[PDB]
């Protein structure tokens, strides 16, 4: 119904119609996250290379 | 995106040789290594398989191991023979005497070191090297022993590669010696452990085609290498050919692997075809995809309707409607979706390259992870344990060194194995 | 060979249809969780529809609508009425209602209740029966519950010999082009006990569906009366029909809550399909007036029509969308 | 003006990059060698346009963009393809070896080890910038390098500029074009990780255009080319506000104020029309009100659900082409009346309107017909979480199991991770169902 706040130019127009009214990480952890991963792998690659020692 | 091919034993060396001819002629690839096809399409990923030498040859990146010279001397003088780089052939002269213990302890072990310095020094020559694949069988000494010791060692200086194995299972069908179960069993478990993807080819499977199917009344193992190259050529399409697929051999396994050890494939294709024997009619896509879903097309001799598919994949080549394709692959799914696990979403893939192998106007590879694949080890424990039970040929083994626990456990692991397919089965 | 899961198992009528598709050997059962069904005969609580038509190639189908529940609930219906212009508020088919909440429109309810204690009438409503505004209100607030108030129909049609009351149910189905069809066959749910119009508590005497009647099996085999007898009772006790007299009003009340809610519901231009049996409950007053008491969504059937209308219901909602290698129905049209 | 960096993680992202700095290019009148020639104001300036272009002295104009995936070949096709001279070498950046469909490869594994220098290189493009808005993020779901490293980009993004707005376009995964089937597991992660750090993701499900494209481009086996093409006119769509004259959406920070009230719930969708084939011989030009209430059919959105058994929060209407205020107007007084749009109680029941006069470009040779007037519609339904039900689901069937987690244990990522970003999505998934009913 009310057409409000239209806006015009030369490239095209804006406005709005209302039908109706209502009724993080830093740095470090993110560091510390890569790195704790980084070791569970170099851990997991350290037992499968003992593992093939035995 | 390299990858390095090691094929070692007889049977290793023979679908070897045959995968390298037969892909060469993809490539237009000669026996003296000269390009001469007519498509860039054969060139835009050829380094995957081949080195460039200085003067435009092409040279496979294969390494030749066996601890006798009788079947490498064979291949080099086969029909693409010469192709390969010399000193990429690395061989003993004391055999193996189809002994696991002698390939993987002692006569192995004393050549071991000499093939994975000719593995580094085509690894070092590779820009990005995604991983290595080993042609051989399971049921000798060499191929079975040896290259089992090979991938040990391979993943201790290569831990973060992928390794494949295109891997012939014995049979008392098509028999050499009695201890192929005792040798079977010992090598399962080092696959178990150490590879990515291992093939499971069955001879008796190839020989049931090439008789059953094929009418062929005496196969020899040209004619069941006739099927291995060809479904070598296939699964391989995918990366050695551009279209829809562009993955590695990681983000292939990835997809195709839900669980690391139950990682055995039983292997297909269609059509079916013998060796010399033109013929003229392409198959349908409605044919090409019942058949390569049939037990008598699957390689690896067991029945995918007494297991459950985790994981399905196919590669169609040629010129066809791949809506057609979705049409029929989708077709045999939600027919018969009781042979799927319910558990795993999607799990049956398809893809297409356009260009077809030699011979055929069309063609699919198929791939199937099944369940239904512990009755290949099932089967391979009831031989093991018919002979062990009694201790039988043993002293073959406990001469090189070996004790009976060893057998005990690689019969042990075997048997949980079968009981981890069996768990998933029933899930 | 189509697929189909079955998530209900307390489904008198889809029981019923899942043995008549198995028993036609071109429909596989599978499994509860099973994704890739051509069929699912779902649950009535938390129906998973965000789920279906996503398999590709597979065209999918669910026995149920959603959205339907806005009709199919009394707090709803009351609702759904009360705010559509297409039928709303001088309805003259359906009961003075009102939404009432335990401790909302219960100012508003009492301002009706008021004018004809304020004069001449029937002042009786129904949830319980009572004639009294208070001894509902506070029945309501130790419920727990959400309840509606509605008007009884103090003047109720009775049959004879038996001086007896009755509701009549209605079938339809409604298939996935939104054809609305009117099972031919209904059913009188009569009450074995005659009316009585001074004590409403007597509820054997007031409420007439097949459980609390369990002077039963008297008149009729199990308290139910269906059309040809009651046609028949009709020509010779008022001289005229039931096509007539009752079931032009049924037709038009049907078609026009089915209506309403359509573009809401409809799956025309869906990825998935639905279809659905609806109850259709009326009530007849002494001139043969029509009025609707409520709407089933999960609606089980009379046990000599299971095998007719299950049929019925696999021929036009299930064939019509995967066929196989005078009618049953009527067609409301629109 | 305010710059918008854009950023293209992995295949899907690199890939539809490529086709929407196409579209870019042929609607401001941008050559394929840099070069404007409408541009009077040469070596710089600050017009519309210049929010997605940088100029050089020498009159080329730049994309602000930056290009990376953890494998070469698909940015290599950017270093050879028609545009190459578009953009410099220091905004392609290609690793050796790609994250497998692992999220885990690509956010712990190989994203440690790449994630210094893509900032560098982002950097670079920051420090041309005069007042910088934030980053437009394009990336799959499925991939490990979309999911994956996405995640920790977003996740530094947001320490080394906090201020910053990011925006998403996501693809979702769909099981007709897509060769994986661990995805369910990526998005879940993926989505975990990044749902704080981005204000405003519009999800793109490749199965709705996939369909689209087979139904209004009679195209019977849609490629990822065409795909992108009509991913790209949306796209453009969304962010023509950001490149044009005008007052609607002019700013990143606008897209929250106007589409995303309640923070997490930040996934709009977005539908579009009209999808007319350029093949079709013969085409009878649709109407404001034929394109607008096509907006309301489910089978022109990008993500396959029903808005009907859903809430609004929000809704912008973007019109291209031959549109005037009074017909947008009028069509939304017929299509109130006749559909089921139902608002949250805490908003207002409207519609915010932009109309830009010039029609949507073409490109040469593509499937799409040009067209007098087009609308994208950016609404916020509840109806959305249809789409996280799905791939929830999906996640649960293969968890029960622990199917192909050791590929995400094995590259270092803990198993807890997969049980705190499910928990996270069935928060989701509530926050939805509590607004919605
Ligand atoms: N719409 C669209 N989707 C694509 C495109 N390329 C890939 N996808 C989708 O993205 C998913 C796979 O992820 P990719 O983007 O290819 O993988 P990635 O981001 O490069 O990550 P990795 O390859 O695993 O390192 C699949 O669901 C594909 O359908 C594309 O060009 N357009
Ligand atoms: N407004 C009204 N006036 C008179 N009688 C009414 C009435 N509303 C209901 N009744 C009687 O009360 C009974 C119970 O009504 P209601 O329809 O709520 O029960 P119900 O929910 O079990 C029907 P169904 O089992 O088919 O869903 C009806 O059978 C009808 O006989
Ligand atoms: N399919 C196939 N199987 C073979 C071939 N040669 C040997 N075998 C099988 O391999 C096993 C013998 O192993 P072999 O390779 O000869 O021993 P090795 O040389 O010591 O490795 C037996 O099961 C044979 O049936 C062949 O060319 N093709
Ligand atoms: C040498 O090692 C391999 O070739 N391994 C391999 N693993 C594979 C898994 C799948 C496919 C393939 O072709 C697919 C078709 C459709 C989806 S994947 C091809 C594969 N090749
Ligand atoms: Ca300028
Ligand atoms: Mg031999
Ligand atoms: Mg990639």
């Amino acid at each position: 119904m009310e057409v409000i706040e239209l806006n015009k130019c030369t490239s095209g127009q804006s406005f709005e119609v209302i039908l109706k009214p209502p009724s993080d990480p830093s740095l470090e952890e993110i560091q510390k996250k890569l790195e704790a991963a980084e070791e569970r792998r170099k851990y997991q690659e350290a037992e499968l290379l003992k593992h093939l020692a035995e | 995106r390299e990858i390095v091919h090691i094929q070692a034993g007889q049977c290793g060396n023979q679908i070897g040789a045959k995968f390298w001819e037969v892909i060469s002629d993809e490539h237009g690839i000669d026996p003296t290594g000269s390009y001469h096809g007519d498509s860039d399409l054969q060139l835009e990923r050829i380094n995957v398989y081949y080195n460039e030498a200085t003067g435009n040859k092409y040279v496979p990146r294969a390494i030749l191991v066996d601890l006798e010279p009788g079947t490498m001397d064979s291949v080099r003088s086969g029909p693409f023979g010469q192709i390969f780089r010399p000193d990429n052939f690395v061989f003993g002269q004391s055999g193996a005497g189809n002994n696991w213990a002698k390939g993987h302890y002692t006569e192995g072990a004393e050549l071991v070191d000499s093939v994975l310095d000719v593995v580094r020094k085509e690894s070092e020559s590779c820009d990005c090297l995604q991983g290595f694949q080993l042609t051989h069988s399971l049921g000798g000494g060499t191929g079975s022993g040896m290259g089992t010791l090979l991938i040990s060692k391979i993943r201790e200086e290569y831990p973060d590669r992928i390794m494949n194995t295109f891997s012939v299972m014995p049979s008392p069908k098509v028999s050499d010696t009695v201890v192929e179960p005792y040798n079977a069993t010992l090598s399962v478990h080092q696959l178990v452990e150490n590879t990515d993807e291992t093939y499971c080819i069955d001879n008796e499977a190839l020989y049931d085609i090439c008789f059953r199917t094929l009418k062929l009344t005496t196969p020899t193992y040209g004619d069941l290498n006739h099927l291995v190259s060809a479904t070598m050529s296939g699964v391989t399409t995918c990366l050695r050919f551009p279209g829809q697929l562009n993955a590695d051999l990681r983000k292939l396994a990835v997809n195709m692997v839900p669980f690391p050890r139950l990682h055995f494939f039983m292997p297909g294709f269609a059509p079916l075809t013998s060796r010399g024997s033109q013929q003229y009619r392409a198959l349908t896509v409605p044919e090409l995809t019942q058949q390569m879903f049939d037990s008598k097309n699957m390689m690896a001799a067991c029945d995918p309707r007494h297991g459950r598919y985790l994981t399905v994949a196919a590669i169609f080549r040629g010129r066809m409607s791949m809506k057609e394709v979705d049409e029929q692959m989708l077709n045999v799914q939600n027919k018969n979706s009781s042979y799927f696990v319910e558990w795993i979403p999607n799990n049956v893939k398809t893809a297409v390259c356009d260009i077809p192998p030699r011979g055929l106007k069309m063609s699919a590879t198929f791939i199937g992870n099944s369940t239904a694949i512990q009755e290949l080890f099932k089967r391979i424990s009831e031989q093991f344990t018919a002979m062990f039970r009694r201790k039988a040929f043993l002293h073959w083994y406990t001469g090189e060194g070996m004790d009976e626990m060893e057998f005990t456990e690689a019969e042990s692991n075997m048997n949980d194995l079968v009981s981890e397919y069996q768990q998933y089965q029933d899930a | 060979m189509y697929t189909f899961v079955v998530r209900d198992e307390n489904s008198s009528v889809y029981a019923e249809v899942s043995r008549l598709l198995l028993a036609t050997g071109q429909w596989k059962r599978l499994r509860k969780d099973n994704p890739r069904f051509n069929l699912m005969l779902g649950e009535r609580n938390r129906l998973p529809f965000g789920r279906l038509g996503h398999e590709p190639g597979l065209v999918q189908l669910v026995n149920y609508y959603r959205g339907a529940d806005k009709l199919c609930r009394k707090a709803s219906l009351v609702k759904l009425i009360k705010t559509s212009p297409e039928l709303s508020e001088s309805c003259t088919w359906f009961p003075e209602s009102y939404v009432i909440y335990p401790t909302d429109e219960r100012e508003v309810f009492l301002a009706a209740y008021n004018r004809r204690r304020e004069g001449r009438e029937g002042n009786v409503w129904i949830a319980l029966i009572s004639s009294e505004a208070s001894e509902l209100l506070d029945f309501i607030d130790e419920q727990g519950q959400v309840h509606v108030i509605q008007k009884y129909l103090e003047k109720p049609l009775l049959l004879e010999p038996g001086h007896r009351k009755f509701d009549i149910r209605s079938w339809v189905l409604v298939d996935h082009l939104y054809n609305i069809y009117l099972y031919r066959e209904g059913v009188l749910r009569t009450s074995s006990e005659p009316y009585n119009s001074a004590n409403f508590q007597d509820k054997t005497c007031h409420l007439t569906n097949h459980c609390i009647q369990k002077n039963y099996g008297r008149y009729e085999e199990g308290n139910e009366m269906f059309f040809e007898e009651f046609n028949q009772y009709l020509m010779d006790a008022l001289n005229t029909t039931l096509e007539n007299s009752i079931l032009l009003q049924i037709k038009h009340i049907i078609r026009s809550c089915l209506m309403c809610i359509e573009p809401a519901i409809s799956t025309k231009h869906l990825h998935y399909q639905s279809f659905q049996l609806f109850g259709f409950d009326f009530m007849v007053d002494e001139e043969l007036k029509v009025w609707l008491i409520e709407v089933n969504g999960a609606p089980a059937c009379a046990q000599k029509l299971y095998a007719e209308l299950c049929q019925g219901i696999v021929d036009v909602a299930i064939s019509s969308v995967f066929p196989l290698a005078t009618s049953i129905f009527i067609k409301l049209h629109h | 003006m305010r710059e918008c960096i854009s950023i293209h993680v992995g295949q899907a992202g690199v890939q539809i990059g490529n086709a929407c700095w196409e579209l870019y290019c042929l609607e401001h009148g941008i050559q394929p060698d840099g070069q404007m020639p409408s541009d009077k104001t040469i070596g710089g300036g600050d017009d519309s346009f210049n929010t997605f272009f940088s100029e050089t002295g020498a009159g080329k104009h730049v994309p602000r963009a930056v290009f990376v995936d953890l494998e070469p070949t698909v940015i290599d096709e950017v270093r050879t393809g028609t545009y190459r001279q578009l953009f410099h070498p220091e905004q392609l950046i290609t690793g050796k070896e790609d994250a497998a469909n692992n999220y885990a490869r690509g956010h712990y594994t190989i994203g440690k080890e790449i994630i210094d220098l893509v900032l560098d290189r982002i950097r670079k493009l920051a420090d041309q910038c005069t007042g910088l808005q934030g980053f437009l993020v394009f990336h799959s779901f499925g991939g490990g390098t979309g999911s994956g490293f996405t995640s920790l980009l977003m996740e530094r993004l947001s320490v080394d500029y906090g201020k910053k707005s990011k925006l998403e376009f996501s693809i979702y995964p769909a099981p007709q074009v897509s060769t994986a089937v661990v995805e369910p597991y990526n998005s879940i992660l993926t989505t975990h990780t990044t749902l704080e750090h981005s204000d405003c993701a519009f999800m793109v499900d490749n199965e709705a255009i996939y369909d689209i494209c087979r139904r209004n481009l009679d195209i019977e086996r849609p490629t990822y080319t065409n795909l992108n093409r009509l991913i790209s006119q949306i796209v453009s769509s969304i962010t023509a506000s950001l490149r044009f004259d005008g007052a609607l959406n002019v700013d990143l920070t606008e897209f929250q104020t106007n589409l995303v009230p309640y923070p997490r719930i930040h996934f709009p969708l977005a539908t579009y029309a009209p999808v007319i084939s350029a093949e079709k011989a013969y085409h009878e030009q649709l109407s404001v009100a034929e394109i607008t209430n096509a907006c309301f059919e489910p089978a022109n959105q990008m993500v396959k659900c029903d808005p009907r058994h859903g809430k609004y929060m929000a809704c912008c209407l973007l019109y291209r082409g031959d549109v005037v205020p009074k017909d947008v107007n009028a069509a939304i007084a017929t299509i109130k009346t006749k559909r089921s749009i139902q608002f949250v109680d805490w908003c207002p029941t409207g519609f915010k309107v932009g109309i830009n006069y010039q029609p949507p470009t073409v490109v040469p040779g593509g499937d799409l017909a040009k067209v007098q007037r087009a609308v994208c519609m950016l609404s916020n339904t509840t109806a959305i979480a249809e789409a996280w039900a799905r791939l929830d689901h999906k996640f649960d069937l293969m968890y029960a199991k622990r199917a192909f987690v050791h590929w995400y244990v094995g590259e270092g990522m803990e198993e807890g991770e997969f049980s705190e970003a499910r928990e996270d999505m069935a928060a989701l998934e509530k926050d939805y169902e509590e607004v919605g009913v």
